[PDB]
């Protein structure tokens, strides 16, 4: 067929031009990470999490005067913790504790 | 849109209109030469036929330029493009030039091909300093790569693993007649940053150097001949007087160094290979009190680390990396302030090519025996490293039962990891010592290493002993697992063997943790060179385009655009930082001493 | 053959625009299609030539040596032009409507003129003088010529502006600016204070930041 | 009066480009030279008709 | 009890006189205001004498010269 | 119009192919080609009739 | 052409030496590469070295020597088949120059190392520009040898000739080589004039005069950056002097 | 690509004793006694016999001009 | 041939030398004693006067190009040090390539601030001595004398852990606890090993609110003066230093023992509002010269004394770029190729303003020949012009 | 030992494929390894059988390539001795003239 | 080859180092000099995915 047996293969003829897809690594998807201590402030908890398609960061940050942020990825405005906690699926504060 | 098209790193003030791309260049790559001129360069065949110089044929070059015209553009005098009075070039190429050969009313310019003798440009781009353009004296050789002489080769920063230079040449009279005057070689030997000299001599100059005034080269009458001639110099029937007849007539390595000198020079100073200080006070102690004795019965007594000169004959020394080099070397540099200019592109010149011939017909291999120890001295080592890797186990055991001892700054951790390194340092030099002092100084591994080109006295005694420990930036290797670096050791561990530490030279090899360590503290290397660069860059742009507009007007002052004063008596008045001596000025002491033995001795 | 001494700065008035400018553009087409790109407009109606047809405004002017020249759009509705924008908010907020004046007191007028010869050659320490001017006459509400006639508070952030008017007694509605508005203003402030600002009567009047006329840019930039 | 440095590299210059347009040259012939190799052998013998003024 | 002065670090000031002036400023062909002015802050010029409008010569040593002035004045 | 010059085209056979082996340098054409027309009325700069 | 090692010894033909004068053996050999001794006590590449003896054995003996990391062929046992085989443990020979033909006194490495050439060859390296095709907006050169354009002098060359004091230099090289374009500008206006063929007489716009006008001589990229600030809405007022 | 008709450092034709070189090799016979038992004198000679790669037969199989 | 002979064959010579020159070369004479007696002293005399004639720059240089390179090729060899150094006072002060940029750019904040403490006459020698003016220095409050906190009960809300030691080893003064009364809320009284138990009984307006006493009392305790970082002692040329942290200058040299003539100190912006302006050039001097010989590699001090001179230009110093000495005052058009910023730049001097010549960016822009070099020279030329 | 939980397979083959080209890699420096692990990556050599029925925009071509002498075991069970790259040249070292 | 998505050019001193996690799975020593240094790396050839 024109070819030779050495060759391994794992590559695209499109157009003509022989294209090769190089692996980007990811940053393990679905995971949740603690992240370091004092440089500008207490302990944050990073995270990401996407699912056909749009990725973002949701994070659950602290402060040195208590007021545990949560970002959102639209329109940013950080929000405080026990605003979102109350105002997603728990009324009651004993099934925050729970 | 417009604030793109005005901005944008590559806009219209730099990228555009104060930095333009020009006419009249080349670019190729750079090959050594050490036979031509400090301030010549080759030119390859193909790029002399395609750059020209304009050239207004007057009345005495008027043969010249009939010969240029007349012979087309093909055979290499040959010209291009004339120019009659109107303004109508007219393309030599076609056909016939016998009729533009004609009568050529003087008044015309005539391009044709550069020849030996015009002055061009070279340029080197990173352009940090102010020295990495200077105009060279075109001379042309057949091949594909521009040449450039040994010697000048850092200030261009370069070396010669296929890089790239670039020159152009100026055209106008104008033009050309101020990159002569003010920017050839020869007027760029010193630097402004420190005074001291920066053309001078490289690798081979130096411990070539050092092979022709060691006590023992005596050299036969056939080789003193041979090397007069081959290193420029021009003298007659007087290599006289064949000092050692015992074996045969053969002469001293002293005076065939004596000829280079002129004629009136007294200078003493000592150097890097003194191992004996004692024996360089005595020498020096005649000197100062009886300040000329007889060049033959006293001096006798000299040493290889006590460089004496007098009258242009050197009584005593060796020339190492103190007479050349490029940092100091104080023989050109008091060449340069006692006898012009012009005189030191030619001490210069026949230094080298002096120099070169005895290395080449004398040998200087290197072989895999060089870094050799015999078997009693690797015991001693043996048992340095035993007892340094105790003295670390017992340390821990300090911190684990509670003996801390602390140090007030630091916290127990940190006072742990403090104190380990010392001790790992220490075990290192101390091993370095032993080595040194056992292998002699007569191997072609050392005699790089003592004078100094390309070499140190860490890596010929990183290559038979340790490597050190292996840090990175100031830590010990704590990345990887949960409290064990690699998959190999045993938790919980602090010891010197298992946290980054070496224990194999580059001679006994190294095992698959110690290799993997030094991995590590390699690619730490490899980065900080791509970083720091491109924050240095930054920081110039700041302070030239800051401080460019500071001239010295005729009363000596530095002064802004707006007339303000900036400095009165320029520089804290008055002297060239380019000309003083060493932060100081008129230098009397040397001056002193210079004058009256010249007036004394006569 | 003579040099250029010295560049002088300033702002094209409109009436300028019209007499420099050789042509009026008014058919919003470029090409239509793929032949013939000649039009009534913004190709060569004697503007700039880019092609080798010799029509120029009547002075040869192949495509070798022809300089480009400008048209101009009379825009039907006035136009704030960008970078003035915030020094346009400088000049609003630091003057009395309807008359011109500069809400100052006699002592600084004689004082201020006498501060400009003193400082007359340093660059940096007269552009700190000019903001003060701008402080003093913010907190202000009473002219000396007008009997306090109701001062809105002005806006800014970052384009459109509003005023902070009572009608009934206290109301806090934000009235739109308008363009129209602020140029019919500008034109009743006296050239007399133009000097107590950082201005100049002869090359930059303030009414002139607006766009009531866009000029076009030359065919020999726009390839 | 000895010249700087800069002096001497335009006297060079200007008289380089006069001896190019006309301007007759002094005993300085032989057998083919560049105008510019022409200014700097008139400059040695110290015949330069060009002199400096010296702002002060 | 110290003050400004006795350091290793600041050099000594003094106060010109009224034919000074004018002495200083034919040598150099200069205008009053071409000269690198002092604030009136900043405690070297407060324990003088310190009129704004005014000439102030400092004596400042350099090791590569010996004694060098260096002249100033006041702006408030 | 637009000739790059004469005799460049010394390698070429009839149909506009380069029968192999021959010493191609300096700006050598490979293959002739004629293109078509464009545009035979848009201009009219007092000779493109 | 650039050669090198696979142990990172780079570097370029010095030159090209007969076969002739050529530093050979009391055998029948003659070197091809005389590589310089400075490098390899500096550079720390103590596997040339071990490479170069490991060549010797394994071409006198016939059977390729293994050499992989770590469980490799260990190091006294080349230099004992060496000694073994005729030669002296550690690779050092008698050598005799050839332009005239006396022992060398010393003992001259000589072994067998792989090298390997790479594409830098200087072919595609060199190219030279005298005056060439340039951009049609501004009339300067282009960019890349594929559409044949030279090199490009950014702010670091300027401020490496007013270093040295050039100011006649600076000027030729930055403009000269470049668009010079002369221009009728009016007097008391400022602005430029506009003239008009076919009828001679020139007149500047804005206030219209008919003789008091002059010519200025300036760059086109200069007659480009006053167009950038004309469309803007400033005003660049000339004011010319004379020489 | 087909052993060198000469060596590259001692002039000395080498490609008639090649393949009666390869063709002893295979049999088991040691190559210490083979090249010395031909005209092998010198390690110039021999460092390009015994390490090549004759690899004509791939190329040459394809078949076009 | 004695001192009246020289002395007096120097003072006539003297006015084309200079004086520092006629200290040194006296002094020379007069020490060598194997003496020369009167031909050859003038013969030294007119060969001195020939090298300083030779030395001096020429009229038109570049200075303000040469020093910008000069000191910006250095910064590229600019590599790493032995971070490992073998000292125990000196600590973490940023070597390197970032401390030339904290220099140049003036930055008020900078980074690792160690200020040298020199000792006087009377505190000099003393070594226990030395020990108490350290106490005075340090300060310390009552959080770090603590490891953790545990909580309690109900209302003594606070307890004081390992170690005592701060007290039994530098000094600071166990009478101080009684004094910790002084200008507090509440203040209670009880010491059993020296430590002071903070109860709070009260109510509403306290309530759980332990964060706000925090920043309080519990963080307001001043255990000594010039409340700044820590203290090392070093032994260098037979007298104590004090190389402590931080930088709190007009407090620390009002301390009854600290030498107050010496401490210089590695600050840059609270030297001039305390020792002067003049006294903050010798501060940018010598602290670049500090950095370049640590690398092993000299800058000769023109380069640097033409800096330092100019960045003190108006009396308040001022950074390098971007809202210093190129945005400060120039031509317009110089403002206009840097700080790409320009429609808020070049858009504001579109407003009533003149722009002359006489840059070095400008000439080059518009085609004529800069001040600077050869375009400063000015020809003159008679025109008979015989052959001759 | 009765300690361990593993072994290793061979160590030799820790790094890369064109890492694996230098012999003796344990006696070099580290940056010397990492020069010489980016020019087997750049090396002439016949590569393929099948050059001529090819059109790449370019290509290269050695005429007498040569198995390398001695090397590691890992590059005979890849294939490149058997397609390989480089010439066997014989060496000396001494300065020569300049 | 195994490349990781960042900035070519503002320093990552953190991200450039060689971890105990890449063991026999990322080769200590190819990496590609230029700006990069650090960011594009090789699988081991001992590894499976
Ligand atoms: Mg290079
Ligand atoms: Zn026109
Ligand atoms: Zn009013
Ligand atoms: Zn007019
Ligand atoms: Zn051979």
């Amino acid at each position: 067929l024109g070819e030779d047996p050495k060759d391994p293969g794992g590559y695209f003829i499109i157009n003509g031009s022989e294209r090769v897809i190089v692996s980007i690594e990811d940053l393990a998807p679905n995971k949740t990470l603690v992240e370091r201590d004092e440089r500008q402030n207490k302990v944050v908890a990073k995270v990401f999490s996407y699912r056909h398609g749009y990725r973002a960061l949701i994070t659950v940050e602290r402060k040195k005067d208590g007021i545990l942020y949560v970002t959102i990825p639209n329109v940013p405005k950080p929000v405080k913790f026990v605003y979102v906690m109350r105002a997603l699926g728990l009324l009651t504060d004993k099934e925050i504790v729970e | 849109t417009l604030a793109q098209r005005l901005k944008g790193k590559e806009g219209r003030f730099r990228g555009n209109l104060s930095g333009k791309r020009v006419n009249f260049s080349a670019r190729t790559v750079i090959s050594p030469d050490p036979m031509i001129s400090i301030n010549e360069v080759g030119v390859p065949l193909a790029v002399a036929m395609e750059l020209t110089v304009p050239e207004k044929v007057t009345e005495f070059n008027y043969e010249k330029l009939k010969q240029r015209v007349l012979n087309g553009p093909e055979k290499y005098p040959g010209a291009n493009y004339v120019i009659d009075p109107e303004g109508r070039r007219i393309r030599l190429m076609e056909s016939n030039r016998e009729l533009i050969a004609e009568k050529l009313d003087i008044g015309w310019t005539v391009e044709r091909h550069l020849e030996d003798g015009d002055v061009v440009l070279f340029n080197r781009q990173p352009s940090l300093h102010r020295m990495s353009i200077m105009a060279h004296r075109v001379r042309v050789m057949p091949y594909r790569t521009f040449r450039l002489n040994l010697p000048v080769c850092p200030p261009y920063n370069a070396d010669f693993d296929g890089d790239e230079m670039n020159l152009h040449v100026p055209q106008t009279e104008e033009a050309q007649a101020e990159a002569k005057i003010l920017m050839e070689v020869q007027n760029h030997i010193i630097s402004p940053r420190y005074g001291g000299p920066l053309i001078a001599g490289i690798q081979d100059h130096i411990s070539g150097g050092y092979l022709l005034t060691r006590e023992g080269a005596y050299f036969t009458r056939y080789e003193v001949e041979q090397m007069l001639m081959f290193a420029g110099m021009d003298v007659n029937e007087l290599p006289e007087p064949d000092k050692y007849e015992n074996g045969e007539p053969l002469w001293s390595g002293k005076t065939i160094f004596s000829l280079l000198l002129p004629d009136d020079l007294t200078i003493w100073y000592r150097n890097k290979l003194c191992d004996e200080p004692e024996r360089c006070e005595a020498l020096e102690k005649l000197i100062e009190e009886k300040l000329i004795p007889d060049p033959e019965e006293v001096r006798k007594l000299a040493y290889d680390g006590f460089v004496y000169i007098q009258n242009g004959k050197l009584l005593s020394g060796a020339v190492d990396k103190k007479a050349y080099g490029r940092e100091d070397g104080k023989l050109l540099d008091i060449i340069v302030r006692e006898y012009g200019v012009e005189r030191a592109r030619q001490f210069l010149d026949q230094v080298t090519k002096l120099t070169i011939w005895v290395i080449t017909h004398k040998g200087f291999t290197t072989a895999i025996d060089d870094e050799d120890l015999p078997q009693e001295a690797i015991d001693r080592i043996h048992e340095i490293i035993r007892e340094a890797e105790e003295k670390v186990q017992r340390l821990i055991e300090a911190y684990k039962r509670g003996e801390l001892e602390p140090l007030p700054g630091k916290t127990l951790e940190e006072t742990l990891e403090s104190k380990i390194m010392a001790v790992l340092a220490e075990a290192r030099d101390n091993a370095g010592k032993v080595a040194e002092r056992y292998l002699g100084m007569n191997n072609h591994a050392v005699i790089m290493a003592k004078t100094g080109a390309r070499g140190k006295i860490l890596n010929i005694t990183q290559m038979a002993a340790m490597l050190g420990q292996q840090s990175i930036r100031g830590k010990r290797l704590y990345r990887g697992y949960r409290g064990r670096v690699l998959t190999h050791f045993k938790p919980g561990d602090l010891g010197a063997r298992a946290r980054g530490f070496v224990t194999n030279s580059y001679k006994s090899g190294l095992t698959p943790q110690e290799y993997f360590f030094h991995a590590m503290g390699g690619r730490e290397g490899l980065v900080d060179t791509a970083v720091r660069t491109a924050q240095s860059g930054y920081m110039q742009r700041r302070l030239i385009n800051a401080l460019q507009d500071l001239k010295v007007d005729y009363d000596g002052t530095v002064r802004d655009p707006t007339g303000i004063i900036v400095q009165f008596k320029y520089g804290e008045d008055g002297v060239d930082p380019m000309k003083s001596w060493q932060g100081k000025t008129v230098d009397v002491d040397r001056v002193i001493v210079r004058t009256l033995l010249k007036m004394r001795g006569g | 053959k003579k040099v250029i001494g010295s560049i002088e700065f300033g702002i094209l008035s409109p009436q300028e625009i019209r007499k420099m400018s050789a042509a009026e553009i008014t058919v919003p087409d470029t090409y239509d299609d793929d032949g013939y790109p000649i039009e009534g407009g913004l190709m060569d109606k004697r503007l700039g030539v880019i092609d080798p047809g010799l029509r120029c405004e009547t002075c040869g002017a192949r495509a070798g040596e022809c300089p480009g020249h400008f048209g101009h759009i009379e825009l039907a509705r006035p136009v704030i032009h960008v970078g003035f924008a915030k020094t346009i908010h400088r000049v609003l907020e630091s003057t009395c409507r309807e008359c011109g004046r500069i809400k100052l007191t006699d002592e600084e007028i004689e004082e201020y003129m006498q501060k400009f010869e003193v400082m007359g050659d340093r660059k940096g320490a007269v552009d700190k003088l000019i903001k003060e001017i701008h402080k003093k006459a913010k907190e202000r509400m009473v002219c000396p010529h007008c009997g306090a006639p109701q001062f809105p508070i002005k806006f800014e952030r970052p384009t459109i502006y509003w005023e902070l008017r009572k009608d009934e007694e206290g109301n806090e509605y934000k009235h739109r600016m308008m363009p129209s508005e602020v140029r019919d203003r500008l034109e009743k402030i006296p050239d007399k204070d133009l000097p107590l600002l950082g201005l100049h009567p002869e090359k930059s009047r303030p009414e002139w930041m607006v766009l009531t006329v866009l000029p076009v840019p030359p065919v020999t930039m726009r390839p | 009066f000895r010249y700087t440095r800069f002096e001497k590299a335009r006297i060079i210059g200007a008289r380089a480009l006069q001896i190019a347009m006309g301007a007759p040259v002094l005993i300085d012939v032989p057998e083919g030279i560049t105008p510019l190799q022409a200014a700097l052998l008139e400059f040695e013998k110290g015949v330069i008709p060009i002199t400096v003024i010296r702002p002060s | 009890e110290f003050n400004i002065f006795d350091h290793v670090l600041v050099p000594e000031h003094r106060i010109l006189s009224e034919e000074e002036k004018e002495e200083l400023l034919k040598k150099y062909r200069i205008r009053i205001s071409q000269l690198p002015q002092i604030k009136a802050s900043d405690p070297a010029v407060v324990a003088l004498g310190a009129k704004p409008g005014d000439v102030i010569e400092i004596k400042r040593k350099s090791p590569t010269a010996g004694y060098y002035y260096y002249y100033r004045l006041v702006v408030e | 119009q637009g000739y790059l010059g004469e005799k460049y085209y010394r390698h070429l056979d009839e149909d506009g192919l380069i029968f192999p082996e021959s010493k191609v340098e300096g700006k050598d054409v490979l293959v002739g080609r004629t293109s078509p027309p464009r545009f035979i009325e848009e201009q009219s700069s007092l000779g493109s009739m | 052409d650039k050669f090198a090692s696979r142990h990172g010894q780079k570097g370029v033909i010095g030159l090209i030496v007969p076969q002739e004068d050529m530093p050979w053996t009391e055998s029948g050999i003659v070197p091809d590469l005389i590589v310089n001794p400075h490098g390899i006590p500096s550079r720390m590449t103590v596997g040339q070295l071990i490479e170069a003896i490991g060549g010797k054995v394994a071409s006198l003996t016939g059977r390729r020597v293994d050499g992989t990391a770590f469980i490799g062929e260990p190091e006294e046992k080349l230099r004992k088949e060496l000694e073994e085989l005729g030669f002296k443990h550690s690779g050092r020979e008698i050598m005799y120059d050839g332009i005239t033909g006396r022992r060398l006194e010393a003992d001259i490495f000589i072994g067998v190392i792989y090298y390997q050439r790479l594409h830098h060859m200087v072919a595609d390296k060199m190219h030279a520009r005298s005056r060439g095709p340039v951009q049609v907006l501004t009339k300067q050169p282009t960019e890349g040898r594929a559409r044949e354009g030279g090199l490009r002098f950014g702010e670091m060359e300027r401020d490496v000739l007013i270093g040295h004091g050039a100011a006649m230099l600076l000027i030729e090289r930055l403009l000269e080589e470049s668009d010079k374009t002369e221009v009728w500008v009016c007097e008391s206006c400022g602005h430029l004039a506009l003239e008009d063929k076919r009828r001679g007489k020139v007149y500047c716009p804005v206030c219209g005069e008919d003789e008091r006008i002059s010519k200025v001589e300036m760059s086109y990229a200069f007659k480009l950056l006053l167009d950038e600030l004309k469309a803007m809405v400033i005003r660049p007022s000339l004011r010319l002097k004379d020489r | 690509m087909i052993v060198p008709v000469r060596c590259f450092t001692c002039g000395k034709v080498l490609a008639d004793k090649y393949y009666e070189f390869k063709k002893r090799v295979e049999a088991g016979e040691d190559p210490g006694k083979v090249l010395d038992d031909l005209g092998v004198e010198r390690y110039c000679c021999r460092r390009t016999l015994l390490s090549h790669v004759e690899l004509i037969d791939q190329v040459m199989v394809y078949k076009v001009y | 041939v004695a001192e009246k002979t020289i002395k007096s064959m120097v003072s006539k010579a003297e006015l084309p030398d200079n004086i520092k020159e006629e200290l040194y070369a006296k002094l020379i004479e007069y020490n060598e004693k194997y003496k020369l007696k009167k031909d050859e002293i003038q013969a030294i005399i007119d060969e001195t006067v020939r090298e300083y004639q030779k030395a001096l720059i020429e009229p038109g240089e570049a200075v303000g190009t040469v020093a910008a390179q000069s000191i910006g090729e250095p910064s590229t060899q600019m590599t790493l040090n032995t971070f490992h150094y073998a000292g125990v006072a000196e600590i973490n002060v940023t070597l390197g390539l970032p401390r030339i940029i904290e220099i140049v750019d003036a930055r008020k904040n900078p980074s690792t601030p160690i200020m040298t403490v020199y000792l006087d006459e009377e505190h000099r020698y003393d070594r226990d001595k030395a020990l108490e003016v350290a106490r005075r220095i340090e300060g310390t409050t009552l959080e770090n004398l603590a490891r953790e906190e545990t909580i309690d009960i109900l209302n003594m809300e606070y307890v004081v852990e390992i170690d005592p030691e701060r007290l039994e080893k530098a000094g600071l003064d166990m009478e101080k606890v009684v004094r910790k009364l002084t200008g507090s809320f509440k203040s209670a009284e009880f010491e059993a090993e020296g430590y002071t138990l903070v109860v709070r009984p009260k109510k509403v307006t306290k309530l759980s609110d332990l964060r706000k006493i925090a920043e309080k009392v519990k963080k307001h305790r001043l255990k000594g003066l010039s409340g700044v970082g820590k203290t090392i002692i070093r032994k260098e040329g037979d007298e104590y230093v004090i190389y402590t942290e931080g930088s709190n200058f007009k407090q620390v040299l009002k301390v009854p023992g600290v030498d107050p003539t010496r401490t210089r100190t590695n600050n840059i912006w609270e030297i001039a509002e305390v020792l002067g302006i003049e006294a903050a050039r010798n501060a940018i001097i010598d602290e670049i010269v500090s950095t370049m010989r640590e690398q092993g590699l000299e800058v000769d001090v023109r380069h640097i004394m033409l800096v330092a001179d100019m960045m003190t230009l108006d009396g308040v110093i001022r950074p390098i770029g971007r809202h210093g000495i190129v945005g400060e005052k120039a031509s317009v058009l110089a403002r206009a190729a840097f700080e790409i910023t320009t429609q808020h730049l070049f858009a504001a001097a579109e407003r009533g303003e003149v722009d002359p010549l006489n840059g070095v960016v400008e000439n080059v822009l518009i085609g004529q020949p800069v001040p600077v070099g050869t375009g400063i020279v000015k020809l003159a030329m008679s025109l008979p012009l015989r052959p001759k | 030992t009765e300690e361990h939980t593993h072994l290793e397979l061979m160590p030799a083959a820790i790094l890369g494929i064109p890492a694996s080209l230098v012999p003796y890699p344990e006696h070099n420096a580290a940056p010397r390894n990492t020069y010489g692990a980016g020019m087997a990556k750049q090396s002439l050599g016949l590569g393929w059988a099948n050059f001529r029925i090819r059109v790449d925009t370019r290509g290269h071509l050695m005429h007498y390539p040569q198995v390398p002498l001695v090397n590691s075991r890992i590059m005979k069970a890849v294939g490149f001795e058997d397609r390989p790259a480089g010439q066997n040249f014989v060496v000396a070292v001494l300065s020569y003239h300049g | 080859r195994v490349t990781s998505p960042l900035s070519r050019d503002q320093p990552h001193f953190e991200a450039r180092d060689l971890h105990g996690t890449h063991w026999g799975r990322i080769c200590p020593t190819e990496t590609p000099e230029g700006p990069n240094c650090g960011l594009v790396k090789n699988l081991a050839l001992m590894s499976q995915i």
